[PDB]
Parts: structure tokens; C-alpha cells; sequence
DNA sequence: GGATTACACCCAAGACACCAGGCACGAGACAGAAAAAAACAACGAAAACGG
DNA sequence: CCGTTTTCGTTGTTTTTTTCTGTCTCGTGCCTGGTGTCTTGGGTGTAATCC
């Protein structure tokens, strides 16, 4: 054994040399990629206001108005205030929140408007008032009225406009990123086509079977219940197809992650994935035997299929497989999952939601927990694109610790290792405000600091190797 | 060994107090009930974090410490 | 209700308030702020008055009428650290579908607090002597609240 | 619910005879020491003729029913389902011949 | 003199590191008095064993291997201090 | 009352027993000790595994809770 | 002869322990539980007997291998 | 004449679970106060060795 | 048990600066609401045994 720990740790000394040359070489990589001029050149970034407005004329105001009361039109989302014989128009958008308390004969409801100071949850991004130090605001106006039913509805009417001005920019939201894709071309013979298909992201609430089609720049996945709920994906916009067989699982999958993304009934997505179920002593073994053939069928023609769309692509889309082999456990979201390398990129696809790495998108690997006699530890990812967060892969069993930093090494990722949870928001925003500077005083690679550096032991007794009485 | 070596050495005579009035202590006793009572607390840590990741979680809250408890058998 | 930032809001106060002499008044008979309600989950303030009490929240204001109070508990958390009090309000208090039948209050026990009661001599001999105290020292947060909810509702504490 | 013990004949519902077993074939057939299956293959809930026996050594009737060896109870004169080929070549490895009580062997 | 309340002298740094030696990222506040509990249990049980050890030696001083005897008992056997 | 029919345990005691020595014998009263051991064990586990699901907020027990509850004892590695 | 471990007694087992839902591989992950209890029991059992110059494994050895895992037995002659 | 009942099936509720929205209590950030920690020198109880 | 050596435990003082904290805003994760569809009950209804 000692000639072969000898030798896999001259293996892991040329680990450490490798992980050493990937420190040196990202350091250069960093500084070649950020100039000084683009330091001197620095962006400030300010919060963008959506301008809105209640009315132009007066003549738009509605003729209801006429009655000294609270009068809401939906059309404009505004909510006109009786303010000593005013009718000032308050926007749906200026409007925070409402609190309604009958305190006598009068109802007394305070409308709470947006102000500065821990208000909204909305991100700093997008403000509902325009930015201003010397902007004084009317944060609250409280009525009473002696009818208590119409001053009911009237707040129900609010808190409605309100939920519908806020679905509406969700939708959008939801369709702004996404980037308008060109018109999926129908294949003018027949297509080629996978039948009793479920697509996840789901169109509509109801889960629904359906057929997928490939067409001449793209796939098409169609709903037998309605052909409304369509879904067409451009083999331009795919980044990655990947095919997993039922090794282990209840399920066959075909997933397609996206460059952009799309909007899938009301949900944004970058992925997509098309899938189906193989789930409905001697005859409770050949039970499993029918099952293991189920899954063998399904397999190959869901593997074919996924081929059969590599070649449609004209070698755009090369056809993915995991490495089950290769695979560990970790908690990426809320639940363990087995995490699958493939040959470009770490991934989960059994559980939504989906986790998507691409290996060349890393610039940095962080081992987190890693310490004396620890049970386990975290795993984090730094991608180039310092303006994507970080992914956490949290609870990899020590075991596969020794495994992962040679998968890392393999794949050419430097990694560190850490005892302490560090913290990325902190870290990626001092690094967003000057990469420059960040380089400049060593990156990662002094961070990294792989030298032991340690000199001081703890001394030693009189070495005599001879026998005492 | 992240605990002091005073606070712990009053804590340990506070409870030695009851035991028996006015006990002496020896050269590496403190030492070992540190190094003892440090090594403990990593390994409860180490339990309490695998259950807080179970619960789907990252802050360890006091009924992680007591499921961990339970199921090591303590009293 | 204006909000005015900067360091301008107490000089746009005087101004006003010299313009048209506006007195300051005072109203509840005792309030208590930043209280950490369990459930509903949120901060309130309480305000007390003879017939009702009024929890006033971020998002939510709440109006109990002091005889929909059926029992008040004051019980301590087993963490040694933290003190319980407890309403049992019927009808039970509601934000949409399921509700509130026990409101579930959090105090730190080293939470001490003042609190004079605002209430005339002549009211507080008649109606209050003996109910309640007129000054609570700097005693526990939950114990003066146990106290006052027991004067005004009159409610026994569990 | 109520079954009777293939072999003995004795009557007893069908959880006292899992949880106990048949105290009189224990010796030959481990009723308690069998699981369910066993259990329903030397005791079936579907009989007749209830039989009550106070007195096995003078009871004629114990005599003609082969029961004036096992304890008293209840008893039933037919029982529906015989024993299984492999617990009968293992009650003849014991020396213990099996005498059908359905009635279709006489 | 006698020694009152000494168990604040577990400060709340000391239980934050041994949670990150541990591998915790955040930390609930009702923790470090939790773990104070736990720990207190855990000295009294030792000692009292190491004390018990003491006293049947006709002792005064409590030494290393009295403690090193009451960990063994508790299947908690420590090397470096003797054994 | 034992939950295990008698003649499984037995089969799978002499199957596992058969990779060790071959013409091994066993005691009736052996078969019944492992028998009463092994469900009190398996009992054990599945208590501390309703406790990991529970404290999940769940009610029902998955194979990543058995392997949280065996690592948390000290038996999984 | 794993097999002969069937569904309805492990889920037996865990009604006794007081389990009100299970998972449908719950039982595939009982029978590697116990079969690797069943393996350490068994191999200390065998190393006991093999030392007293024995082919039988009596019911001695059992219980002193089940004392040197620490899950003492009562009623069976300890 | 009379009655309780077996038996298949429909219409429906309780339950553990999945998905969405939002509000507040915690993390992150910054400037300030505190005492744990580090370093220094002195005295001698009591631990380690011997007959 | 009694006498010896000399380590390191107890005693006290000065200085440093990392850690604790007062304060603010934002967000992410805890909690309330809406919804799925399965296992199961309570019932109708057709049909029946029993004396
Ligand atoms: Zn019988």
C-alpha cells in the first residue's frame, strides 16, 4: 500500500500543480479581461422610474365625480379623493396598501400611499415615485362617510384594481426579458412526432398529455384538448439537449434549456422539459421484470427521438446523457437530489426546480464547512458573468468531497476551500462595483492561499530510537 | 480551542461547587474538559446542521438541537 | 399624514403649528408598541380603551370589543427566556379564509417598561381604584399588559 | 369471527388462534409459531355444526369425532378446506396420520 | 467566595465559532442559550463522575485521569491527555 | 406477537449465514433471539424516522429520512 | 430469500412504530437496512461459534454478539 | 305479512399534499463603544521522582 | 508516607483592536390563501333471506 499511496499522491500533486496553473492562469484571464479605461469609464447605475399619469384634461374626469365622495375609475386605475372640495386623482400605482375600521356611525378607511424608507417590496431597479431627496410625500389620508356598505364596496373596488394592475405588470414582467423569437416554420411533409408527452413548465393548470413535432427550425409541442396551448422552441434559442433513460427513475425526460428565455402560459422559464411516466416471491419479481421492459421501451424511443432532433438541428444540438456513475447527492434548492455531471454541464432534472450548470460558464468553485472531522459541506458556484448569482449546492455528503475536487480538477475549474459560509452578496457587489481593482490585488488566486504555511508544529521529545531497560 | 481558558476554568469550578466544597484542580484536567466539551458541541452542530438542511433550511433553531438530542439517546 | 425627508420635518411643524396655535392632545388609555405577535405573525401596537382594544398593524387594524375577550393566559416559554400571553377572542379575529381564535403574544421576560395610565383622578377613583394602578414602575412588559387587560376586560389571568 | 382448526376440530376465532395458537396441535402444527397463511390452511371459518364437549374421556360423541384427547370447547362436526400436501408429508414425517374432518373422506 | 451566573461566560463569539467550525450559516438567536442548557447538562454529568472518582481516591485535587476514567465511562475516550 | 413469518427469517438467515461457513446449524432459540432483535431494532428506527418526518412537517416517511435518522445515530458514516 | 420480507409485514412494523403514511421505497430501503444488521450479527455470531469449535450456532452466541454491539437481551439465558 | 338485511354503486367529504403572494424580521452595510484577548513579569502549590 | 526538584498554575497590569451594537434599508422565507385528487364514508337503490 505504501508504493500506492506514494503514487496517488504524486497523482495529487499534480492535482494541486493543475489547481495552482488554473489560479495563475484566471488571474491573467481577469486582468487581460478588465482595462483601467474601463474602470475610469464607470457606470453609475440609478433607479428607473415608470412614469404613469391619472388624467390629461379635466374633461376626462368622469361626470360620476359629482357628488363630493370617493369615485374610482378602473379604466384609468384612479382613485379620486374628495380633498376640501378637490377632486385630486390618486393612480393605483402611487396607492400602497389600505387598512378599513367602522368606528361608530362613520367608517373610517386610511389609504396608504408609497413612501420612501422600507415601503414596498418592489427592488430598488424599478421605483413607483421618481427619485428626489427634496420629495415630500402624502404618506396617508384617512375618510369617514355615514354609509357603511358603499364605503365597503369602494374599498373592495380598490383592493381589486389594485390585484389586477399587479397580475398585469407580473404578466408582462414575465414576457419583458423573453426576446421577441422569430416564427417556428412548419414542416411541409410528415413531421416526425413523440405522442402522450407532459411538458413541464405546464401551459394550463390542468396537466395535460400531448404530442411533440419537429419541424424544419424548431419543435413544437401540441395539446390534443386545445391548440391553443402551444409551445414552439427555436433550435436556435436551445443551449443544451439533454436525454435521461429510467436507470433508476419512475419517468423518461427530453429537456431543452434555453440561451433566452420564454413564456410559457404565465411563467418565464429558460427550461423546458418533455417527459413520461413508466409508473401504474416469483410473480412480484416478474412484475419487476415487465416494469424493467417498460422502461427499456420508453428509453429508446425517447433517446431516438432526442437524437432524431440533434439531426434535425444540422449540428447546432449535440445530444447530451448523465453520468450516473459520476453523480452525487446536495441540496441546490429545498430538497436532496442527485446531481448528474454531463460532458458540458452539472445538472438535475427529475425535481422542479430544474438546476442547470454549464462548466465553461464558471470562473470559480467554493467549498464551503470544509474543516476538521466535518459530516458535511457546501459547494459553491461563481460564474464569469459576475452579474448571475452564485448557486449554492448545499449538505454533499465529506465522503464525496475527495471526488468532487478531482471532478473540478478534470473539468479545469479552480477551487478553494473554506470553513466559513462567505458571503456572495457581499462579495459579487464589491466585485461588480470594480472588477478592475478586484484583480488587481490578487482575485481568487491570492484568496485561494493553498500553501500550508505552517512552521510551528508542536516541538518534539528527545528522539532515541534505542530500547530502555 | 475557540471557548477561553478563564471563563471556562470559573464555569467549571461553579459547577464543580456542588459536588464537593472548596475542590482543588490538576495541570491538564481543565484542559481535557475543554477540548471534551468543544469536540461534543461540534459533533451537536454538526447533527443540528444535517437536520436544518433536512427541514429544507439554513438557520439551525433550537428544535433541530432537540430532535438531534433525541435521536443520539440524550436526557 | 405627510411624509417630509431630510435633515425638515420639525421645522415645517413649528411653522404650522405657530400659524394657527394647534394644541396637542392625548388619547388611550395606555398603549403598548412593537409588541411580536406569534399569530397572526406580525408587530402590533396595542392601544387600550374602557370598552375595546385596538391592535394596529403594518398591513392589518384590528377593533376588539373588550367583552369578546373570553381568557386571557400569561404562560413562560420552557426556553427560559421568552414569556407567553395569550387571547381567546370569540368572534375569532380574520385576515380572508381560516382565522384567529388565540392571539399569541412574545416577550422578552427582561423587558421592563413605564407607563403612567391616561386616565383623570376623578375617573380612576370612581371606575378603575383597585382594578388597576394609576403608575406601573419599571416592571416586565407582559406583566403590566397581563395586568391592565385583567383591569379592562375583566378577565381572570390563567 | 370464529374458525375452526382443520386438524383437532376445536372452534376459535381466527386472531385468538394467530395471537395463541391451537393448544391442542401446538405439539404437531405451531399454530402460533405459522403465519396467516398457515393459520387459514389448518383453520377455516367456514364449518358446521357447532360442537360443545364437557366430559372428552366418557363423551361418545368424542370418541366418534376423534376429540376425546384435545381440550374441551368448541368444536365443528364438518370443516370446509383439507390440509396442504407439504404440512401432510410433514405431519407423516412425524408418525401422525391426518384423518380429513370434511366429510368428503370416510 | 462563590461563584454565581457563570454560565454568560460562554459568550455569544465562542458558540458563533463553534457553529461555523460545525458548518452553520445562520444562526437563530433562542441558539446560544440552548446550547448554554445542553452544556451544562452535559459538564454536570462528567463531573460529577470525575468528582466521584476524586472522592474515593481519598483525594483533594481532581487530576487528568479521573477526567480521562469518567469520558471512558460515557464511551468518550479522549487521547492526548493520558490513557 | 413477531410480525416476520417464521420461515422468511429463517430462509433469509441461512442464506445470509451460508456466505460465511457452509454447514452451519442454528438453534430454534437463535432464529427466535435474532428474529425478536432485529424487529425491535427495526421498530426503533422507524420511531426515529417518524420523528425526522414529522419534524420535516411531513407524514410521510422517505428514504432520506431512514438515511438522516442512521446518520444522525452514528451509523451511516 | 430478502424477497420473503414482504411489503405488508414492514408495513406492519411501522404501524407498530407509529408511521401513518409510507413511501413506496421505504421497503426496498428496510431490506438493505437489515440485511446489513443481520450481516454484522451473524458474521460476530459465526466468529463466536468458530471459536468455541462448534457447527451449531447456539443461542449463547447470539446474545453475546448482541452484547458486544451494545443491544442487550433478556429471556434468553444472559 | 313483515321485517331486517346483503350487496353494488353513486354522490360526496377529510385529508396530505402543490403552487402563489406578500409582509416583516432577519441579513447586509456602516460608524461607534466595549472588554475579550494578547502580552508582559512574579510567586509558589503541587506534580513527578525517589527510598 | 516523607522528602526532594522545578513545571506551570494562579495573580495582577497594561495595551490593542476584533467583536458587539446602534441604525437604516431591502429581501427572502415564513405564513395565509387557493387549489388537486385520492381514500374513504354515508346513502340510495336493487335485490334478498327468514319466519
Ligand atoms: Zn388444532
Amino acid at each position: 500500500r505504501n508504493e500506492t499511496t506514494n503514487t496517488e499522491e504524486e497523482k495529487e500533486r499534480l492535482r494541486k500543480e493543475i489547481q495552482k496553473q488554473l489560479h495563475e492562469k484566471i488571474q491573467k484571464e481577469g486582468l487581460a479581461r478588465f482595462n483601467k479605461s474601463d474602470a475610469q469609464d464607470g457606470n453609475e447605475n440609478h433607479a428607473v422610474f415608470k412614469r404613469y399619469e391619472s388624467y390629461v384634461r379635466e374633461s376626462q374626469i368622469p361626470s360620476k365625480v359629482k357628488n363630493l365622495r370617493i369615485s374610482i375609475d378602473p379604466k384609468a386605475q384612479t382613485i379620486i379623493l374628495p380633498i376640501c372640495g378637490r377632486p385630486v386623482p390618486f393612480h393605483i400605482n402611487s396607492f400602497k396598501n389600505g387598512s378599513k375600521n367602522e368606528e361608530g356611525d362613520y367608517m373610517y378607511i386610511r389609504l396608504n400611499f408609497n413612501s420612501p424608507g422600507m415601503g414596498s417590496s418592489v427592488k430598488k431597479t424599478e421605483l413607483p415615485y421618481e427619485d428626489g431627496d427634496d420629495k415630500e410625500f402624502v404618506r396617508s389620508l384617512t375618510f369617514r362617510s355615514t354609509n357603511k356598505e358603499r364605503m365597503s364596496e369602494v374599498f373592495k373596488a380598490i383592493t381589486e384594481l389594485k390585484k389586477t394592475a399587479v397580475k398585469r405588470d407580473q404578466e408582462r414582467k414575465t414576457m419583458e426579458d423573453v426576446v421577441a423569437q422569430a416564427q417556428l416554420v412548419e414542416f411541409k411533409g410528415r413531421p416526425k412526432k413523440l405522442e402522450n408527452v407532459f411538458v413541464r413548465p405546464a401551459p394550463d393548470s390542468k396537466r395535460v398529455t400531448g404530442t411533440l413535432f419537429i419541424h424544419q427550425n424548431g419543435i413544437r409541442y401540441q395539446s390534443p384538448v386545445r391548440s391553443d396551448h402551444r409551445v414552439d422552441i427555436l433550435f436556435s434559442n436551445i443551449k443544451h439537449l439533454f436525454f435521461q433513460p429510467c436507470k433508476e427513475e419512475l419517468m423518461v425526460i427530453i429537456h431543452c434549456h434555453l440561451k433566452t428565455p420564454l413564456m410559457i402560459g404565465k411563467k418565464k422559464t429558460f427550461d423546458v422539459q418533455f417527459y413520461r411516466e413508466v409508473s401504474d416471491d416469483e410473480d412480484e419479481l416478474e412484475q419487476e421484470q415487465e416494469e424493467r421492459r417498460r422502461k427499456a421501451l420508453l428509453d429508446k424511443e425517447f433517446r431516438r427521438f432526442a437524437e432524431e432532433i440533434s439531426e434535425a438541428s444540422n449540428g447546432l444540438l449535440d445530444l447530451e446523457t448523465p453520468f450516473r456513475e459520476l453523480g452525487f447527492t446536495g441540496v441546490p434548492f429545498r430538497s436532496s437530489v442527485l446531481c448528474l455531471p454531463t460532458r458540458d454541464c452539472l445538472i438535475q432534472l427529475i425535481d422542479t426546480p430544474f438546476l442547470v450548470v454549464t462548466l465553461e460558464e464558471i470562473e470559480v468553485a467554493h467549498l464551503e464547512r470544509v474543516q476538521f472531522g466535518l459530516k458535511n459541506f457546501d459547494l459553491v458556484f461563481v460564474f464569469k458573468d459576475f452579474s448571475k448569482p452564485v448557486v449554492h449546492i448545499n449538505t454533499i455528503p465529506i465522503e464525496m468531497l475527495e471526488f468532487v475536487k478531482q471532478w473540478l480538477t478534470d473539468v479545469d475549474i479552480p477551487y478553494s476551500e473554506g470553513a466559513v459560509n462567505l458571503n456572495w452578496g457581499t462579495i459579487m457587489k464589491t466585485i461588480q462595483a470594480d472588477p478592475y481593482e478586484f484583480f488587481e490585488n490578487g482575485g481568487w488566486s491570492f484568496l485561494g492561499g493553498g500553501e500550508s504555511d505552517d512552521e510551528e508544529s508542536e516541538e518534539e521529545e528527545s528522539e532515541f530510537q534505542v530500547s530502555d531497560e | 480551542l475557540l471557548i477561553r481558558k478563564l471563563p471556562f476554568q470559573r464555569l467549571v469550578r461553579e459547577i464543580a461547587q456542588d459536588f464537593k466544597t472548596d475542590l482543588r484542580f490538576q495541570s491538564a484536567a481543565i484542559g481535557a474538559l475543554q477540548e471534551a466539551s468543544e469536540a461534543y458541541l461540534v459533533g451537536l452542530f454538526e447533527d443540528t446542521n444535517l437536520c436544518a438542511i433536512h427541514a429544507k433550511r439554513v438557520t439551525i433553531m433550537p428544535k433541530d438541537i432537540q430532535l438531534a438530542r433525541r435521536i443520539r439517546g440524550e436526557r | 399624514r405627510l411624509y417630509v425627508p431630510g435633515q425638515k420635518s420639525q421645522l415645517f411643524y413649528e411653522q404650522l403649528k405657530d400659524k394657527a396655535d394647534f394644541d396637542t392632545t392625548s388619547e388611550a388609555i395606555v398603549s403598548f408598541e412593537d409588541i411580536l405577535f406569534l399569530t397572526p405573525r406580525g408587530r402590533f401596537e396595542i392601544s387600550m380603551y374602557a370598552n375595546n382594544l385596538r391592535l394596529r398593524g403594518q398591513s392589518y387594524d384590528y377593533k376588539i370589543q373588550n367583552k369578546n375577550v373570553l381568557r386571557i393566559f400569561s404562560l413562560p416559554r420552557l426556553d427560559d427566556r421568552h414569556h407567553l400571553v395569550i387571547l381567546q377572542v370569540d368572534p375569532p379575529l380574520r385576515q380572508g379564509q381560516t382565522r384567529y381564535p388565540f392571539l399569541v403574544m412574545q416577550f422578552d421576560r427582561n423587558e421592563e417598561l413605564e407607563v403612567e395610565l391616561n386616565l383623570s383622578d376623578e375617573e380612576y377613583k370612581s371606575k378603575y381604584e383597585g382594578k388597576l394602578n394609576r403608575s406601573y414602575g419599571t416592571d416586565s412588559t407582559y406583566k403590566i399588559l397581563s395586568h391592565c387587560l385583567r383591569g379592562l376586560t375583566e378577565r381572570r389571568v390563567i | 369471527r370464529e374458525r375452526a382448526c382443520m386438524l383437532c376440530g376445536i372452534v376459535l376465532p381466527g386472531r385468538v388462534f394467530m395471537q395463541n395458537g391451537c393448544p391442542n396441535c401446538d405439539s404437531v402444527l405451531n399454530l402460533r409459531d405459522s403465519d396467516q397463511a398457515t393459520v387459514n390452511e389448518c383453520t377455516s371459518s367456514s364449518f358446521e355444526g357447532l360442537v360443545a364437549v364437557g366430559d372428552n374421556e366418557h363423551s361418545w360423541v368424542a370418541k366418534w369425532l376423534r376429540v376425546d384427547r384435545f381440550q374441551p370447547g368448541l368444536y365443528a362436526v364438518r370443516v370446509d378446506g383439507r390440509l396442504p400436501s407439504d404440512i401432510v408429508a410433514a405431519l407423516e414425517q412425524y408418525g401422525v396420520y391426518y384423518r380429513p374432518r370434511d366429510g368428503s373422506v370416510i | 467566595k462563590v461563584l454565581r451566573d457563570n454560565i454568560q461566560g460562554i459568550t455569544k463569539p465562542a458558540i458563533r465559532r463553534l457553529a461555523r467550525r460545525g458548518g452553520v450559516k445562520r444562526i437563530s438567536g433562542l441558539i446560544y442559550e440552548e446550547t448554554r442548557g445542553v452544556l451544562k447538562v452535559f459538564l454536570e454529568n462528567v463531573i460529577r463522575d470525575a468528582v466521584t472518582y476524586t472522592e474515593h481516591a481519598k483525594r483533594k485535587t481532581v487530576t487528568a485521569m479521573d477526567v480521562v476514567y469518567a469520558l471512558k465511562r460515557q464511551g468518550r475516550t479522549l487521547y492526548g491527555f493520558g490513557g
